[PDB]
RNA sequence: CUUGGAUUUACUGAAGACUAACUACUGCGAAAGCAUUUACCAAGGACGUUUUCAUUAAUCAAGAACGAAAGUUAGGGGAUCGAAGAUGAUCAGAUACCGUCGUAGUCUUAACCAUAAACUAUGCCGACUAGGGAUCGGUUGUUGUUCUUUUAUUGACGCAAUCGGCACCUUACGAGAAAUCAAAGUCUUUGGGUUCUGGGGGGAGUAUGGUCGCAAGGCUGAAACUUAAAGGAAUUGACGGAAG
């Protein structure tokens, strides 16, 4: 019956992407970020640019014979913030409001069972 | 002076006298 | 826990020591148990335990070198090899 | 007594070759020079020869080794490493 | 003056405690003076439950749950208003507000 | 309390106390007549058994050391003496 | 200028038969031309799929098999177990503070050649009638129930083929098996097998392929 | 022959063709490492003294262990005479005169 | 940095670190510190004891062991962060904060160094003085509970007593300049034993001699001269690029 992709949303705080792959993750079917949909640095973040970025995708996802997707989630990961980024949920949306079937959504951001040491010093970022 | 700088200060001041002592022994 | 068994042995029961004490002893018949550091050479080894095969005597074969198996029977000398001739209030016989 | 505070066996140096190198030398002159225990007859007559080389006094044993000490750090790792992949393998 | 008896931390009972870096600021910090945070949220914003209902294919397929800890130094949660200054008389409150 | 009995303590709290707490000290361990279901024989044992006491030629173990007062075995009897 | 979707062969993919459903999902490749075959191609790629999809039971729902194909018959491309996961969302559920996490992992052989690495995960459960704030077991006991994790998979791992060592994944009955032979040590709850990874594979044998998708 | 030894075995002595009897690691206290195995192709990668990687036919010989006389250079010469000792042994190469003399 | 395809996706692999989540007003250790599994090595507090010796004890100039981080020497490693340095911004200027690299260092082995707000800014040993509820370890008596088996010499849990701990809550006996303190109480109603330290602020932990260190530095350690306050706790007000 439905057709099954993986798209593979990486939402961080300076962009976000949305990037359609077949269910191993080999093939690539499209990749649009928002840096594609504004063309100022500050708004690749935003949701309407992931927003659209989704429905792009979307449209090539269509076109290429992909029916439904399976959500792959992740904020930046490893020594970074675990909380995604401001473009998933706003892209998450618009996949299910695009006649695409959405399969099972999960969370796959990179933790580390104690890693590496965070960049910025043990004062950290001072603002 | 925050008194961690004062004694910074002083150190140095006092590497330095150590040099100029030892050039005449 | 043979170095404890061993220890009691020679508090208590009888021996002797040394390879040239043990062959003769396996030509007698006296002995009861034949010991080997594990350092012994084998051709000396190999030795004893044929004279331990004529004359049906045990062989146990200590872990350590002959500075430990020295160090073990209470002496401040190696012990290349060493036989028991009466177990004394020692159950070694049977706990091997 | 103490004849020297801190040369020791590099006292034959003098003042020569600077503090350092010959710091440097000491080290490993008393290894070179020791006497070991011998893993044949357990006595302690194991002795230099030439580098590599390591002769035992009383049971005539000579066994490959270190410029100046009888075993390496390196040469024991490998006799555990040698020893370990042997069961692995044979099992 | 002492401002608290327990020094604005939690070691009563020993020297040292491995320190913990701050979400924003990456700050070291003790983590037994960190301001630690156990947060539980919807993975899909609520406004969006019903069209992602809609558009799934599965029925009766559960929404998975966010689980993360947060830490933070005492700047960084006094600045984004995580904690706040109390008090004298009601700094001394350990039970949780409601 | 302003006014006590330090000199008559109530029983139940003398009885309550730590071995050494008491107006007196006192051991509140004793001297069990062991006796296993198989034979007759008598066998005195100290309650808190650091050994594993035996019995006669019967040839068995009667108690197992524990960090307390020594547990008997499966199938013996005591008496406090 | 090309257009690459129009170069693509959609194969289907197809789990064994251990499972439920075998009509797992579709893929894409670049067709077999003289000079790039669609063969070697699909050979290695890695299917990670929900076992809720592959047992029709939500019951399944957090533990995701992985699934890598090893032969292709036309359009069919067959594969074999691969590792077991949980999902993140249940694992950091279980995770709870005021109890004893305990864990455990093995390296073990298959009776077909097939090294694993199997990981055990359980936490201590609260009496019914508890009342003290948190429910920490003794160091020694978890000590105690570690080892009996160990020793439990082992036995129960080494003793069937892989096959049959992923029919006896999905009823978790080692995972019950913890459950049941520890009460003595300390009661447990949410015990499981949540991991397990494929190490090293034998050699490779039809025969013994064609016989989990006959 | 390297094939016959697992990974992370130490060997010296080793032959880079088979039956050339020994071209690498035959120094005091150096040795090869044998990274990994192709048996499909009859070839075993190690690692030379250097830090260079090398594959080498499987069915080439090495000797099982380190060079023997380790940590030669940890000690200083100190003197002229000790080098000229050194290399009154091996060939006509010492003392150097520096080319700015000459 | 990127059409030489950067970023993003999947598989395999190579490195060094680190030990998340469990993780707490909880544990251990003389302190510094100590957190993956398992095995071995020796060590330890508490508890239980109708076991043993019999004053063997307390505190301690001199003299010794250990001692975060940074730093030093030589090998080995050098993933990640990253003093210095290079560089982009902001800026009046920023050789700062912020961004990108990145040398030492971060790790380990063998040796040095001996300092921290090394803090509980509270010496150690001993005795006594007021109420409460928890928690960790040991031991002692005990169930409408869960688990083995439904039943024992099961395990967990529940209910009362104790010894030791890490702490906490109320009051103000009593203390204090107050902040506050179950000790900082039992101190003009001044005396249980004992070690160390301070004598207005600076100059100054400086100079000098000695001594230890490879060095960086550590320990010991003045005087001249200068000066009317410096400082502690709390009150009222004012102010805040602090909150409501
Ligand atoms: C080049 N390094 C300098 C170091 O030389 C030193 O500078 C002193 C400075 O402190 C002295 O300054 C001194 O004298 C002045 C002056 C008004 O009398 C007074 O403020 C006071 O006595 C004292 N600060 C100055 N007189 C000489 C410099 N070399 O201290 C400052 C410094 C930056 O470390
Ligand atoms: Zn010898
Ligand atoms: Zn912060």
């Amino acid at each position: 019956s439905q057709v099954f992709g993986v798209a593979r949303i990486f939402a961080s705080f300076n962009d976000t992407f949305v990037h359609v792959t077949d269910l191993s993750g080999k093939e690539t079917i499209a990749r649009v970020t928002g840096g594609m949909k504004v063309k100022a640095d500050r708004d690749e973040s935003s949701p309407y640019a992931a927003m659209l970025a989704a429905q792009d995708v979307a449209a090539k996802c269509k076109e290429v014979g992909i029916t439904a997707v399976h959500i792959k989630l992740r904020a930046t990961g490893g020594t970074k913030t675990k909380t995604p980024g401001p473009g998933g949920q706003s892209a998450l949306r618009a996949l299910a409001r695009s006649g695409l079937r959405i399969g099972r959504i999960e969370d796959v951001t990179p933790v580390p069972s104690x890693s590496t040491r965070r960049k910025g010093g043990r004062r950290g970022r001072r603002l | 002076m925050r008194d961690k700088w004062r004694k910074k200060r002083v150190r140095r001041l006092k590497r330095k006298r150590r040099k100029v002592r030892a050039r005449s022994k | 826990n043979i170095n404890s068994k061993l220890a009691l042995t020679i508090k208590s029961g009888k021996y002797t020591l040394g390879y040239k004490s043990v062959v003769k002893s396996l030509r007698t018949g006296k002995a009861k148990l034949v010991i080997i550091a594990a350092n012994t050479p084998v051709l000396r080894k190999s030795e004893l335990e044929y004279y331990a095969m004529l004359s049906k005597t045990p062989v146990y074969y200590f872990q350590g070198g002959n500075n430990e198996l020295g160090t073990v029977c209470g002496k401040l000398f190696r012990v290349g090899t060493l036989s028991i001739l009466d177990a004394g209030d020692s159950d070694i016989l049977s706990s091997i | 007594t103490k004849r020297t505070k801190k040369v020791g066996i590099t006292g034959k140096f003098g003042v020569r070759y600077g503090s350092s190198l010959r710091r440097q030398t000491k080290k490993l002159e008393v290894q070179q020079h020791a006497k070991y225990d011998c893993s044949f007859c357990g006595k302690r007559t194991v002795q230099r020869g030439a580098t590599g080389i390591w002769n035992c006094k009383s049971c005539k044993k000579t066994v490959a080794g270190g410029a100046y000490t009888v075993s390496t750090a390196a040469a024991a790792t490998v006799r555990s490493t040698i020893r370990r992949l042997r069961e692995l393998a044979e099992a | 003056p002492k401002k608290r008896a327990s020094n604005g931390r939690n070691k009563k009972g020993r020297g040292h405690v491995k320190p913990v870096r701050c979400l924003n600021c990456a700050r070291c910090v003790p983590k037994d003076k960190a301001i630690k945070r156990v947060t539980i949220r919807n993975m899909v914003e609520a406004a969006a439950v019903r069209d992602l209902s809609e558009a799934s294919v599965y029925a009766e397929y559960a929404l998975p749950k966010l689980y993360n800890k947060l830490h933070y130094c005492v700047s960084c949660a006094i600045h984004a208003r995580i904690v706040r200054v109390r008090s004298r008389t009601d700094r001394k409150i350990r039970t949780p507000p409601q | 309390v302003l006014v006590q009995d330090l000199l008559h303590p109530s029983p139940a709290t003398e009885a309550k106390q730590h071995k050494l707490k008491t107006l007196v000290q006192q051991p509140r361990s004793f001297f069990m007549d062991v006796k296993c279901q198989g034979c007759l024989n008598i066998t005195t044992v100290f309650s808190h058994a650091q050994t594993a006491v035996t019995c006669d030629s019967c040839s068995t173990v009667l108690c197992t050391p524990t960090g307390g007062k020594a547990k008997l075995t499966e199938g013996c009897s005591f008496r406090r003496k | 200028v090309v257009d690459p979707f129009t170069r693509k062969d959609w194969f289907d993919i197809k789990a064994p038969t251990t499972f439920e459903n075998r009509n797992v999902g579709k893929t894409l490749i670049n067709r077999s031309t003289g000079l790039k075959n669609a063969a070697d191609g699909l050979k290695g790629r890695v299917f990670e799929v929900c076992l809720a999809d592959l047992q029709g039971s939500e019951d399944h729902s957090y533990r995701k098999i992985k699934l890598r194909v090893d032969e292709v018959q036309g359009k069919n491309l067959l594969t074999n177990f691969h590792g077991l996961d949980f999902t993140s969302d249940k694992l950091r559920s279980l995770v709870r503070k005021w109890q004893s996490l305990v864990e455990a992992n093995v390296t073990v052989k298959t009776s077909d050649d097939y090294v694993l690495r199997v990981f055990a995960i359980a936490f201590t459960k609260r009496q019914p009638n508890q009342i003290k704030k948190t429910t920490y077991a003794q160091s020694s006991k978890l000590r105690e129930v570690r080892k009996k994790m160990i020793e439990i998979m082992q036995r129960e791992v080494s003793n069937c083929t892989l096959a049959q060592l992923t029919s006896k994944l999905i009823p978790e009955v080692i995972g019950r098996e913890i459950e049941k032979s520890t009460q003595t040590i300390f009661p447990l709850q949410n015990v499981h097998i949540r991991k397990v990874k494929l190490l090293k594979q034998p050699k490779f044998d039809l025969g013994s392929l064609l016989a989990l998708h006959g | 022959p390297l094939g016959a030894c697992p990974e992370g075995t130490i060997v010296s002595n080793v032959e880079e063709k088979v039956g050339d009897r020994g071209a690498l690691g035959r120094t005091s206290g150096n040795y090869v490492i044998i990274i990994g195995h192709n048996p499909d192709e009859n070839k075993t990668r190690v690692k030379l003294p250097s830090g260079a990687k090398k594959i080498i036919s499987s069915d080439a010989r090495g000797v099982i262990g380190v060079v023997a006389g380790g940590g030669r250079i940890d000690k200083p010469l100190l003197k002229a005479g000790r080098a000229f000792h050194k290399y009154k042994v091996k060939r006509n190469s010492w003392p150097k005169t520096r080319g700015v003399a000459m």
